[PDB]
């Protein structure tokens, strides 16, 4: 299920979204998002990708909304793999993730991006391959 | 950090890839 760690977690995940602290994300704020990590949404993909994690309805996403959809196929996955592994070498190293997340704006430690990279990897190789990467998700 | 920051970032992309349009 859904500890106290992960609630802490999920809430500094959101923050990387919500730029402006204010406390909702808007179809903005992820637009911003989405190119940073090499992606173009129109604005009504953008919308939509709102409207669907938006369980009140009133056009942006609060932390409620945004756990909700964190709690919970092939190219989806892959995309996004492809996302942290910059140089296409099939492994996503400490570094590929440093660099993903200071284009989301966030400046962390050497330790902090090992640690991801340490719970993700399953084969204890230091990095993240294709198939690690899909167990994460699931 | 851990796998939370990690899924977050993941999660969103995959909602990009699966609400495209033409
Ligand atoms: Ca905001
Ligand atoms: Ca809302
Ligand atoms: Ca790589
Ligand atoms: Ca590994």
């Amino acid at each position: 299920q859904l500890t106290e760690e992960q609630i802490a977690e999920f809430k500094e995940a959101f923050s990387l979204f919500d730029k402006d602290g204010d406390g909702t994300i808007t179809t903005k704020e992820l637009g911003t998002v989405m190119r940073s990590l090499g992606q173009n949404p129109t604005e009504a993909e953008l919308q939509d990708m709102i409207n669907e994690v938006d369980a009140d309805g009133n056009g942006t996403i609060d932390f409620p909304e945004f756990l909700t959809m964190m709690a919970r196929s092939e190219e989806e996955i892959r995309e996004a793999f492809r996302v942290f592994d910059k140089d296409g070498n099939g492994y996503i190293s400490a570094a590929e993730l440093r660099h993903v997340m200071t284009n989301l704006g966030e400046k962390l430690t050497d330790e902090e991006v090992d640690e991801m990279i340490r719970e993700a990897d399953i084969d204890g190789d230091g990095q993240v391959n294709y198939e690690e990467f899909v167990q994460m998700m699931t | 950090k851990k796998k939370a920051t990690f899924r977050a970032i993941t999660s969103t992309l995959a909602s990009s890839f699966k609400r495209r349009r033409s």
